[PDB]
C-alpha cells in the first residue's frame, strides 16, 4: 500500500512478541533497504547486533551493506 | 559480603511503610462499611507561587462513589529504551 | 442458643444512623408511624421500578 | 424403496474390498461402524473380519517353510485343536493354519450360507458393473471427499456471499457516479462500543525507538512518494 | 555432507555476495554535536544499485521457487490422496521414511 510508516509499526510489533527470531529481523531490514531508506536500516542493525550479539547472520548482513555502499572505514 | 544489620533495618521500615500504604488504600476504597476497622494510620504550591489549600468534600451516602469508576479494557503501551543484549557463549533428533 | 454464644465486638464499631446523621444530607423530624410506613412503601416500591 | 436386508453376510467382492481399504485408509482402524456404512450388504463386525483376517498386509500369505511345516505337526500334536494359539504361535492366519493341516494329513452346496466367507478369496466382476454397485461408488466417493463440519462448509458459503454483495455494493456507486452523484461508502456497524476502525489511527503504533543516525531526507522522500501514490490513485485509479 | 549450521550458512551467504559485488563492481561521517545525530555521506549510485540487487534477488528466489511448485505438483507417484495439501502431508511422510530406514 506505499504506506511504509503503518509497515514500521507492525514490524516493531512484531518484534516484541518474539525477538529470538531471525527471518523477522532480517525482513525489517531489507524492507528499509529496498524502499532505499539506508539510516533507518543502520539504526536497525545496530538494533540488532546490538540486541543480539552472538549471532552471526546478523553481523554479516550490517557487513554486506557497509561494504556494498562502498564504506571501508565503517567495515573495518 | 552479607547485608549489614543496618540495611535490613532500613530496607524493612521503607518497604513496610509503602504496603501499609498500599493496604489502607485498597481496604479504604472498599463498599464494606467493616473494612475501615482494619486499617492502621493538605498544602502543595501551584505555580513560582499561589498558596491553595486542597480540601476535600463531604459526599452523599447513597449517590455513587468514585463517580468515574467503571470496568474497561486497556491495552499499554510497553515502551522501553533500554535494547538488553542476550549475552550468550558463541539428523538424530 | 446457649451452647454456642457468638460474643459482640466491642471496638471500633461504626454504627449506621450515627454517620448517616453527620451528613448534611439527611434531615431529621417526627411523624406518626403510620405515616412512616406509608412513605417506606412509597420508596420501595419507587426504587425497585 | 429397498426392502430391507436383515441379515448381511454375504460373498465379498472385489468392489466391497476395495472400498473397504479405501475407507480404512481415511477413517482408520478402530472405528468399524463408519467403515460397514460405506459399503451396504456387510456389517461391522464382519468388515473387521475382512481386515483382520484378510485384507491387512501385515498378514503372512505364502508358503510354509520346511520348519514351518514341522512346526505346523508339533504345534498341532502338543495343543489339541487350539486353532488361535497355534496361529498366533506362527504368525499366520488361522485357516491358512487349517487348510495347511489338512493338505499335511492328507498326504459347500448351493443355498448354504458360507461362514469363513471373510477369510476366503474375493470374485471379480463382470465387465460392465451391476446398477447397485455404482450407486456403492458414487456414494462411497461422496463419502471419502468430505473433510468438513458444518460450521466450516456455512463459513465458505457466508465468505462468498459476502464478497458478491460488496461487489454489487460498488456497482450502485459507480453508476451514481456515472450520473454524479457521489454516494460515500458506508461502514460496517459496530458490534460493541469500543469496536476499532483500522482507517481513523495507526491503531497500537510504535514508533522503532531512534538510534544514531539521521533520518530526516528519508522522512522527506518517503512523505513524497506516499503522498504521489495516493494523487495517482485518485486520479488514474491504480 | 548432512545438515549445515546456521553460523556457517551464514559465512557462505555472506561469501556468495560479496563474489557477486565483485563481479558487479567488475561490471565522509559529520557528527553535529547539537542533537548527537550522525549524517553519512552516501553516493545516490550504490543505493540504488542496492536497491534493485535486493529487488532481483527476491524475485529469482521467488521464481525458482514458483516453478519448483508446479514440477512438484505433476509428479503423481507418490500414494494416494484426496486433496491438494494431503499430497504434501504424503510426500513429507516418504521423505521421513525413505532417510530414516
Amino acid at each position: 500500500q506505499h504506506d511504509m510508516r503503518r509497515a514500521r509499526s507492525i514490524f516493531e510489533r512484531a518484534l516484541l512478541v518474539d525477538s529470538s527470531f531471525i527471518p523477522l529481523w532480517i525482513r525489517y531490514i531489507d524492507a528499509e533497504l529496498k524502499v532505499k531508506c539506508i539510516n533507518h536500516a543502520r539504526n536497525l542493525m545496530n538494533r540488532a547486533i546490538s540486541t543480539l550479539p552472538r549471532v552471526d547472520k546478523l553481523w554479516y548482513k550490517y557487513l554486506i551493506v557497509e561494504e556494498s555502499l562502498n564504506n571501508v572505514e565503517i567495515v573495518r | 559480603p552479607l547485608p549489614t544489620k543496618a540495611e535490613i533495618q532500613e530496607c524493612t521500615a521503607r518497604t513496610k511503610s509503602y504496603i501499609q500504604r498500599l493496604v489502607n488504600a485498597k481496604l479504604a476504597n472498599s463498599n464494606n462499611r467493616a473494612s475501615s476497622r482494619y486499617v492502621t494510620e493538605a498544602n502543595l504550591l501551584l505555580n513560582n507561587s499561589h498558596h491553595i489549600e486542597v480540601v476535600s468534600k463531604q459526599m452523599d451516602p447513597l449517590l455513587p462513589r468514585f463517580v468515574g469508576k467503571k470496568a474497561r479494557k486497556v491495552v499499554a503501551p510497553t515502551e522501553n529504551d533500554e535494547v538488553v543484549p542476550v549475552l550468550h557463549m558463541d539428523n538424530e533428533w | 442458643n446457649e451452647l454456642h454464644p457468638t460474643l459482640p465486638t466491642n471496638h471500633n464499631k461504626t454504627k449506621l444512623l450515627k454517620s448517616l446523621k453527620n451528613t448534611k444530607y439527611f434531615q431529621q423530624t417526627t411523624i406518626d408511624w403510620v405515616e412512616a410506613g406509608l412513605q417506606l412503601c412509597r420508596q420501595g416500591h419507587n426504587m425497585l421500578n | 424403496p429397498p426392502v430391507p436386508i436383515y441379515v448381511k453376510g454375504g460373498v465379498w467382492t472385489n468392489v466391497e474390498d476395495q472400498i473397504l481399504k479405501a475407507a480404512v485408509q481415511k477413517y482408520g482402524t478402530h472405528q468399524w461402524s463408519k467403515v460397514a456404512s460405506l459399503l451396504q450388504k456387510k456389517t461391522a463386525r464382519q468388515s473387521e473380519l475382512r481386515w483382520n483376517e484378510y485384507l491387512n498386509p501385515k498378514l503372512n500369505f505364502t508358503e510354509f517353510s520346511k520348519e514351518e511345516d514341522a512346526q505346523l505337526l508339533d504345534l498341532a500334536r502338543e495343543l489339541p485343536n487350539q486353532w488361535r494359539t497355534i496361529a498366533d504361535m506362527m504368525a499366520r492366519p488361522a485357516q491358512v493354519c487349517v487348510e495347511r493341516y489338512n493338505r499335511l494329513l492328507e498326504s459347500l452346496k448351493a443355498g448354504d450360507i458360507n461362514p469363513n466367507a471373510e477369510t476366503q478369496m474375493a470374485r471379480p466382476d463382470n465387465g460392465d458393473l451391476e446398477d447397485e454397485e455404482k450407486e456403492m461408488l458414487a456414494e462411497a466417493r461422496a463419502r471419502l471427499l468430505n473433510t468438513q463440519g458444518k460450521k466450516a462448509t456455512r463459513k465458505i458459503r457466508e465468505r462468498m456471499l459476502e464478497e458478491s454483495k460488496r461487489i454489487a455494493e460498488l456497482q450502485k456507486r459507480r453508476e451514481l457516479k456515472q450520473a454524479g452523484i457521489n454516494v460515500a461508502i458506508k461502514k460496517p456497524k459496530k458490534k460493541y462500543g469500543t469496536d476499532i476502525d483500522y482507517n481513523e489511527d495507526i491503531v497500537y503504533e510504535q514508533a522503532p525507538m531512534p538510534g544514531i543516525y539521521d533520518t530526516s531526507t528519508e522522512d522527506r522522500q518517503i512523505k513524497k512518494k506516499f503522498e504521489q501514490f495516493e494523487r495517482k490513485v485518485n486520479r488514474k485509479g491504480l | 555432507r548432512g545438515g549445515i549450521s546456521y553460523d556457517q550458512l551464514a559465512k557462505l551467504s555472506y561469501e556468495k555476495t560479496l563474489r557477486n559485488l565483485a563481479t558487479q563492481t567488475q561490471n565522509k561521517v559529520q557528527k553535529d554535536t547539537k542533537t548527537g545525530k550522525i549524517t553519512i555521506a552516501d553516493d545516490d549510485k550504490l543505493v540504488n544499485k542496492l536497491a534493485v540487487s535486493l529487488q532481483s534477488e527476491s524475485k529469482k528466489r521467488y521464481e525458482a521457487r514458483k516453478r519448483q511448485m508446479q514440477n512438484a505438483k505433476t509428479l503423481y507417484g507418490v500414494e494416494s490422496f484426496i486433496n491438494d495439501k494431503n499430497k504434501q502431508f504424503n510426500e513429507k511422510l516418504s521423505r521421513e521414511s525413505k532417510g530414516s530406514e
